[PDB]
């Protein structure tokens, strides 16, 4: 099995590491950072930092990449997170976002084509604060992605975990998110939304 | 329940 255990962990993603994080990745020297600037409804609620585990998981990380960069094109147009939103928010579970296509859960499109393949499943979905891959079953990832709010290892193997938040503002952020009131569909009542994004 | 999928959230 790829699936690492919590004990067999590389240096650098562990919750304490993450929170010590400023703007440079702490698994691999190679591993980009980028940034969410969140609004909840008309307030401006913070920066998320993220490092991306290109190291483990390059295909993923490079389309989550390029859709925080604006450097992706559909039809010769820029298409990406910024204006995107968190859609779905489950309190002590996490925070589900990145359909910039419709806005629901919906949306599908990777930087590949519609999908793509789940690269290796290397790290279990061990505590809040890491990035994972939305899907719909094997082998349909696309642009929505989710960030722990708790462990949920019931979704190893199910999920590429990718990338990690960075920084104690990070974090902070992503408990505002998912402590906003929802509807019965687990859907913000007011928006949450990706100001700007892009790479440090 | 408790999954993250996209188009179909099951319980």
């Amino acid at each position: 099995s790829s699936l690492l255990s919590e004990s067999e962990l590389p240096a650098g993603i562990s919750y304490a590491e993450a929170m010590e994080g400023g703007s440079r990745p702490l698994l691999h020297p190679d591993n980009p950072v980028v940034f969410f600037d969140i609004s909840i409804g008309s307030h401006e609620a913070g920066r998320i930092k993220i490092e991306l585990f290109k190291n483990l998981a390059p295909k993923s990380a490079e389309n989550f990449r390029q859709f925080c960069t604006g450097e992706f094109r559909q039809n010769q147009v820029p298409i990406g997170y910024k204006g995107a939103t968190f859609h779905r928010i489950i309190k002590n579970f996490m925070i589900q976002g990145g359909d910039f296509v419709k806005g629901d859960g919906t949306g599908r499109l990777s930087i590949y084509g519609s999908s793509f393949p789940d690269e290796a499943f290397v790290l279990p979905h061990f505590r809040s604060g890491l990035l994972s891959l939305a899907n719909s079953g094997p082998d349909t990832n696309g642009c929505q992605f989710f960030i722990t709010c708790a462990k949920c290892d019931w979704l190893n193997r199910k999920h590429v975990v990718f990338g990690q938040v960075l920084g104690k503002e990070s974090m902070q952020v992503v408990r505002k998110i998912e402590h906003v009131t929802v509807d019965g569909g687990n859907r913000p009542r007011i928006p949450v939304t990706v100001t700007q994004c892009g790479e440090l | 329940x408790l999954l993250v999928t996209a188009g179909i959230v099951l319980a």
